[PDB]
């Protein structure tokens, strides 16, 4: 545990699509986001370092009528999680880049929420709103992230 | 005389009444050389009210192993010397064991009789009978018991009057392989049966006083999935060995336990046992059966499957559920003397099933569809010259035969009707105080109908609150003791309110008396533009006044609010516009179930030409502002018969053109809140309207709906063991795929049907392969009807009165059953009413009733055998329908012409 270390986050974001009535590709809000664990919990995840680095691992599933998720997105429902700014004056992208912040906490729940990212999941044909990832930042300098 | 004879008249001498039953049976579940047979034995106390010199006891096809000289052997509690027994006699009609006696019988005194006897366990759905099934190819038998009315006696000698309760201790000898239930839990763990090692010896409990009906035992392989109550009560949900594996019975162990603590609180009174066992029977023609603590279901009824069964299902099992758990407090502990009051029993349990189901599922609103479901449904009936009073009186009801004429629609819906309305103006929290004092005062006994109403009556008088300006007895002695249901016209002008017999027929033969004259004490909630108005009560006089009703200007007045009471509202047509200028103008004003009201009644009302047919087509025009399921249901029930007479005919054009411009919003409100049919709704009443939503859009020529059954079958090809479309949507879109289809569309389908195992599936495909808009593919189908390895016997029918509903196929099956009657009769006549009545259901012209005329003269000599009165019945109906088309088919024409654009 020291503060002055590069620490990567691995927003593991499994995804369910479900084919629509007309061949469309429908993105369950059903599909999951894993933050990195700490303090035994995958809910909230603190940067407790000098360096970050958030990335992004989307796994695309298919699951009919049932809801149950059980094979692989084959034809239009195939898509891969692009997280949208959202509510936030920064992007995704502009974490990873020059940004500093006093503290960066991402949770799942919208308690305390300063900001909420959109998860979305990109079809060939269309981008879908599927679950949304809560931020709650410090303006300051002690932390910074890059590649 | 011997017609004076106490063994020669059906009913029981009140001479001995029992005290406890000790009743042993041997389940033989293996085939003689020679039938499937059971051995008993019982051991009846009973105590003498009146000094006879018989006993008269009820048996049912038991031959009896000789004690002694005679057949029974009597004996004496206390220092009760038995007279006795110089002869024994079988009176075979009467269902009775005569035992003649040297010496008479000691007032006040205790006798037992001992009885050793033999019968058969025939597949007879009556008494201790063998229920076989197939299960992997292995053809396997179980022993079950329906006891009710007079079965009881068939398996035990007894005193089959449900007025005769009684202590039952019941022991059963089964095979060790096989497992034993009764309406008790076992005394100890079973013991083999010392003298043949191969079989165990199951003791139970002694039963609670209770009625010889609501007796079980069942002797099975079966598998069960048990739950204790916060209450200590033992729920187990019983079903054959494949199901428990498959886990069909879940739901109804996630809904069980609920629906006994809500009874147990609605009733204020505990369970009075400490076991629930619901068992789940392969071939179960009763449906449910409340015996008491064995409470024996169809498996259609008990199991749901998630993957396969629809949302239909998922009702059918959690209402009926409620219903034979709501008998275990009124009819199993407070039972009913005779059966002429079977409808009081029943009628509280259809009302009270929808109470008990809200509770398990609350997000369903199920306490709403009691409407459609039972008043609805029976006032089609209870409009005829032909239906009959809710109660009738005790000396009517005596043969087996009498008594099971008492078990329909009358007692079961218009019985909950009734008490709905009463639960109305007496409350609910007074009903709820009435129902409990009734089953605290009067548990383990018998009952008279008076005894609630006193009941209730008494609830009112411990109350200040509610005033009724008549007694409970008088207000619902017009409805239980007279037959149909009133209209109640009310003129808004001068506020007059008038009440007539309601008979659909516009000429209709009332030939029944009463002595309230067809006049009825009526409860009338209103509703005064929006807003709702005090509570009325209409004598039994024919026609009063009331500035309630009346009305100025845009003042509109609808009564019956939620359909509470149980009759028809008709008003003046200036009052009919307003309410129908508010469904368009907004329609939230009117509530949902008086939606439909505005709708089922008004048409109900045009075919008893009180009020024209354009009026009964207008009450569907809000229709394309409406998403609920009650008004849309109501609209499409009543005009099935517009599109059973117009579907071939000049006028469907125009019909379909305006029900496809009524149903486009609503399709397309689906499609919206479905993500373009992707996440269907959670509802019952939603995902119903949904299947409208889909079927009615598809029938009637929508583009999109088109394309949505083409998108689903396409993937359903592809991958054909995983299917995609949902459970509820798949009747409609292979139906739909057939039609839009040709062979190699029927080919798929009757693969998949030829290699389903599911018959929830099978009967979806069967019955979509009849929607081929082919002549030579139908054909070929019919041909398949007379191959049994085809199609099977019982889905014979089914299916030969599914290509008929086809408008292609109703000629090509009208010839069919007429070249092929002589098979079809001589394997149906012994459901075949049924074929004659789905085909010959379009026949409205002269020259159809020609062909059907000229047909019986051919066919006499074969004869109709079940259908006899069919064949004659589709003759009346045939005249029937030709006076209709001949005097509404303008009319419907030019109305559906003109409002073709929908409504505004
Ligand atoms: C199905 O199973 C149920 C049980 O699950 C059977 O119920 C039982 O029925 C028997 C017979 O009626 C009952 O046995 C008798 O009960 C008498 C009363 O017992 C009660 O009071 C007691 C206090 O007084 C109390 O302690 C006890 O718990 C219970 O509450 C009892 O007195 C009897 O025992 C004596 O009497 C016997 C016979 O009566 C004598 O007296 C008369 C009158 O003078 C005389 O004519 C007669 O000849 C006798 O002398 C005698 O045989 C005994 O030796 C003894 O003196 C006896 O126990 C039993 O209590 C019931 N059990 C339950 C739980 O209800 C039911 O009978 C059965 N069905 C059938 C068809 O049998
Ligand atoms: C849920 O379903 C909605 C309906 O789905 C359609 O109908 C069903 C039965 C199937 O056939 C399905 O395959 C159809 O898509 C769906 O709404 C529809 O979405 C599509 C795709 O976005 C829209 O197609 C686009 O239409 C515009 C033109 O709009 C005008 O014309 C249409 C009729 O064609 C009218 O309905 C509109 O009101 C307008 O008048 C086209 O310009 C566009 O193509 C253009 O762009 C592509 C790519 O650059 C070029 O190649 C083309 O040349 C064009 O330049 C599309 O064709 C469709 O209009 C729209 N209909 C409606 C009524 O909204 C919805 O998107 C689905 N949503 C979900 C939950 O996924
Ligand atoms: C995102 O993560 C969620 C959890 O937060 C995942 O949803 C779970 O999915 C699993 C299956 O992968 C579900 O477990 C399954 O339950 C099925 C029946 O339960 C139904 O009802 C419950 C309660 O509402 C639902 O949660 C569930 O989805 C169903 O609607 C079973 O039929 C499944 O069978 C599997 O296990 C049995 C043995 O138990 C095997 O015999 C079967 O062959 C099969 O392996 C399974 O048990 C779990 O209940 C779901 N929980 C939810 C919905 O919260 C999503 O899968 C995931 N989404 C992604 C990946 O995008
Ligand atoms: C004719 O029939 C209609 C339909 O049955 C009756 O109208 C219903 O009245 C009941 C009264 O109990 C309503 O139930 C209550 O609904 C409240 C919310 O109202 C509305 O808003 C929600 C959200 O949009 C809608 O879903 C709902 O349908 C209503 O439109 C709830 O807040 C109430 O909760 C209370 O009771 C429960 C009891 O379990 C408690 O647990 C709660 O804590 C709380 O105390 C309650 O659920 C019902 O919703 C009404 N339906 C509609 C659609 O109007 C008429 O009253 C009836 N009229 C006559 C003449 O009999
Ligand atoms: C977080 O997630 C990363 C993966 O994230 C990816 O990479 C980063 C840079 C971003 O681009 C993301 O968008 C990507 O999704 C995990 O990194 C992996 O760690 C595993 C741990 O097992 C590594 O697996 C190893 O693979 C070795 C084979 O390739 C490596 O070694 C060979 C020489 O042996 C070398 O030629 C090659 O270049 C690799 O260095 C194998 O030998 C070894 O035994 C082991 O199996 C995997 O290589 C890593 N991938 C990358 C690209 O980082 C992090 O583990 C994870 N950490 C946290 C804290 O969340
Ligand atoms: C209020 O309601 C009670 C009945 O409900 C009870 O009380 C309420 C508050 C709740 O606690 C319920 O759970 C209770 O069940 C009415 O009581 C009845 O009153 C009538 C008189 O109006 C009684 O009839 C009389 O009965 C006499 C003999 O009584 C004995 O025998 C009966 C059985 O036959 C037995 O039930 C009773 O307990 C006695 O042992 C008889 O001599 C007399 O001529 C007459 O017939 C009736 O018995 C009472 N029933 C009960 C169960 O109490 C109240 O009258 C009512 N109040 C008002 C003002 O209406
Ligand atoms: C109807 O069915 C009920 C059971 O459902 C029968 O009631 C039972 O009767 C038996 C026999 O009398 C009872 O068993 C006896 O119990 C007593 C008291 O505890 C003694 O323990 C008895 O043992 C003595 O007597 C036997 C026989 O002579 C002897 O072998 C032994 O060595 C002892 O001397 C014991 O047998 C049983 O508890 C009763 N059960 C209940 C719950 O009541 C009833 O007899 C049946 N009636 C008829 C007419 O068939
Ligand atoms: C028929 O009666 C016999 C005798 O009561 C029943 O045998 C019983 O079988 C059950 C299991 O199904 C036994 O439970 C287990 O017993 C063993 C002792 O060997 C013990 O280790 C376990 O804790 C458990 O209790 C039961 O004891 C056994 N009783 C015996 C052998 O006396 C048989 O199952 C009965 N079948 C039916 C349908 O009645
Ligand atoms: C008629 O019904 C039977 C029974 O459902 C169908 O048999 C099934 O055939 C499918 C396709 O061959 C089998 O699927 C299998 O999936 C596993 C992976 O989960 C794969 O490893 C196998 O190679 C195979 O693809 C399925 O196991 C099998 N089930 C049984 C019990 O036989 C048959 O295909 C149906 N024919 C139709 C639909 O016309
Ligand atoms: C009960 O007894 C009757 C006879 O009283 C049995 O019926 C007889 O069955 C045998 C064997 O099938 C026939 O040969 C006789 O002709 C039958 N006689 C009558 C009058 O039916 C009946 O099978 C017995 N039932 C049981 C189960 O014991
Ligand atoms: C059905 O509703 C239509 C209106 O939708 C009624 O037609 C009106 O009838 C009145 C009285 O004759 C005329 O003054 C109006 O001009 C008519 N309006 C239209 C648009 O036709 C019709 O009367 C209703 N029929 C019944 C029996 O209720
Ligand atoms: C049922 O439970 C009660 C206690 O609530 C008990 O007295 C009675 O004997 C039990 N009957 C059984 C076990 O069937
Ligand atoms: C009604 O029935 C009676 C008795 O059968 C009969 O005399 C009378 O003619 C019938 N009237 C009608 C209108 O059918």
């Amino acid at each position: 545990t020291s503060f002055f270390a590069h620490t990567t986050v691995n927003i593991t974001i499994d995804l369910g699509m479900k084919r629509s009535g007309y061949g469309q590709p429908i993105a369950s809000p059903l599909s999951n986001i894993t933050l990195p664990m700490q303090d035994n919990n995958t809910d909230v995840y603190c940067i407790r370092s000098n360096q970050f680095s958030i990335y992004v691992h989307s796994t695309c599933k298919s699951s009919l009528w049932d809801n149950v998720f059980n094979q692989d997105c084959t034809d239009v429902l195939e898509a891969t999680a692009v997280i949208k700014t959202g509510t936030c004056p920064f992007s995704f992208d502009k974490l990873n880049n020059h940004l500093t912040f006093n503290k960066f906490c991402l949770s799942l729940s919208p308690v305390g929420a300063n900001c909420k990212f959109d998860v979305a999941a990109r079809t060939r044909t269309n981008e879908q709103v599927v679950r949304s990832l809560y931020v709650i930042y410090e303006e300051g300098d002690n932390i910074v992230g890059v590649p | 005389t011997a017609q004076s004879k106490p063994w020669n008249h059906y009913r029981l001498p009140k001479t001995l009444i029992p005290s406890s039953y000790n009743v042993t049976l041997r389940p033989y579940l293996t085939p003689n050389s020679n039938l499937y047979t059971f051995k008993g034995s019982s051991t009846v106390r009973f105590t003498c009210k009146e000094s006879t010199s018989m006993i008269i006891i009820h048996s049912k096809k038991l031959n009896y192993t000789n004690i002694q000289g005679q057949r029974v052997a009597l004996r004496g509690v206390g220092g009760s010397q038995a007279p006795a027994i110089d002869r024994t006699e079988l009176v075979e009609v009467t269902e009775y064991l005569v035992v003649h006696l040297r010496e008479p019988l000691q007032v006040n005194s205790q006798y037992e009789m001992d009885s050793k006897f033999e019968g058969e366990l025939a597949d007879d759905l009556a008494g201790f009978y063998r229920s076989e099934y197939t299960e992997n190819g292995v053809k396997k038998v179980l022993a079950t018991t329906q006891m009710q009315a007079a079965d009881a006696r068939k398996s035990f000698p007894c005193f089959d009057e449900p007025a005769m309760k009684a202590t039952f201790n019941i022991t059963l000898i089964h095979p060790s392989n096989l497992v034993a239930l009764s309406n008790m839990l076992p005394r100890g763990p079973s013991v083999p049966f010392t003298e043949e090692p191969n079989w165990n010896v199951t003791e139970f409990e002694t039963t609670p006083i209770m009625s010889t009906y609501l007796l079980a035992y069942i002797v099975s392989e079966f598998k069960n999935v048990q739950e204790n109550t916060p209450s200590n009560v033992l729920i187990r949900i019983w079903a054959r060995p494949s199901a428990m594996d498959q886990g069909h019975g879940n739901y109804a162990l996630r809904v069980t336990g609920p629906i006994l603590d809500f009874f147990s609180r609605h009733y204020d009174t505990p369970y009075p046992l400490n076991k629930s066992d619901q068992i789940a029977l392969p071939d179960f023609n009763a449906g449910a059966m409340e015996n008491w603590g064995l409470v024996t279901y169809r498996e259609s009824a008990l199991l749901y499957d998630p993957q396969s069964s629809s949302i239909g299902n998922k009702e059918r099992v959690v209402t009926v559920i409620a219903h034979e758990l709501a008998h275990q407090w009124f009819g199993n502990l407070v039972t009913l003397e005779w059966w002429n009051d079977l409808w009081l029993n029943e009628g509280f349990a259809s009302y009270v099933e929808y109470l008990g189901a809200d509770y398990a599922e609350p997000t369903w609103n199920l306490k709403d569809l009691i409407v459609l479901n039972e008043v609805y449904r029976v006032m089609a009936v209870d409009a005829l010259a032909s239906s009959h009073p809710l109660s009738s009186p005790a000396s009517e009801v005596n043969t087996p035969a009498q008594i099971s004429e008492v078990f329909d629609s009358i007692s079961y819906s218009k019985g909950a009707s009734v008490l709905r309305m009463l639960s109305s103006f007496l409350t609910e929290d007074l009903f709820k105080k009435g129902v409990a004092s009734y089953l605290h005062t009067f548990a383990y006994q018998n009952t008279i109908y008076l005894d609630l109403w006193n009941h209730l009556q008494w609830a009112l008088g411990n109350q200040t609150a509610i005033n009724l300006p008549y007694t409970v007895n008088a207000i619902m002695d017009r409805w239980i003791l007279q037959m149909g249901f009133p209209v109640v016209t009310v003129d808004t002008t001068t506020g007059t309110l008038s009440q007539k017999h309601f008979l659909l027929d516009p000429q209709s033969n009332v030939t029944r008396p009463s002595k309230f004259n067809y006049l009825w004490i009526i409860p009338i909630s209103s509703v005064k533009s929006g807003t709702q108005q005090a509570h009325y009560w209409m004598p039994d006089n024919a026609k009063v006044q009331n500035d309630l009703f009346k009305t100025t200007g845009d003042e509109w007045v609808l009564l019956n609010l939620n359909v509470t009471g149980y009759y028809l509202v008709n008003y003046d047509q200036n009052n009919w516009k307003k309410i129908h200028t508010q469904l368009q103008t907004d329609l939230s004003v009117i509530p949902v179930i008086n939606r439909a009201q505005v709708i089922h009644d008004t048409f109900d009302l045009a075919s008893a030409q009180i009020v024209p047919v354009t009026l009964a087509l207008n009450s569907t025009l809000f229709l394309n502002q409406e998403t609920e399921y009650m008004p849309w249901e109501a609209a499409l029930s009543s005009l099935s018969y517009f599109k059973l007479m117009f579907d071939r005919s000049e006028v469907y054009g125009p019909m379909k053109n305006y029900l496809r411009k009524q149903v486009t919003p609503l399709f397309n409100h689906f499609e919206k809140i479905t993500q373009n049919w992707t996440d269907h709704p959670q509802t019952l009443t939603e995902q119903y309207n949904e299947i409208n939503a889909v079927s009615t859009a598809c029938t009637y020529g929508v583009p999109k709906c088109k394309d949505l059954v083409s998108t689903l079958f396409a993937e359903w090809r592809k991958n054909p063991q995983n299917n995609p479309i949902y459970p509820n949507l798949r009747s409609t879109v292979y139906c739909n795929a057939i039609a839009q289809g040709g062979e190699e569309e029927w080919n798929f389908v009757w693969e998949q049907f030829r290699n389903t195992s599911l018959v929830n599936e099978a009967d979806k495909l069967r019955s979509a392969l009849a929607c081929s808009t082919q002549v030579w593919i139908l054909n070929r189908y019919l041909s398949y009807t007379l191959n049994p390895e085809f199609i099977r016997k019982q889905d014979v029918i089914s299916t030969l009165s599914s290509i008929a509903s086809n408008v292609i196929g109703q000629s090509l099956a009208w010839d069919f059953i007429q070249s092929n009657w002589k098979k079809l009769f001589e394997d149906y006549g012994t459901s075949f009413s049924n074929l004659i009545q789905a085909v010959t259901r379009r026949f409205s012209t002269e020259f159809e009733l020609q062909q059907l005329e000229q047909f019986k003269a051919n066919n006499m000599d074969t004869g109709f055998g079940s259908g006899t009165r069919a064949l004659e019945q589709a003759l009346e109906k045939t005249k029937a329908n030709i006076k209709w088309v001949k005097e509404n088919k303008e009319a419907v024409l030019q109305w559906f012409r003109e409002n073709s654009q929908g409504g505004s």
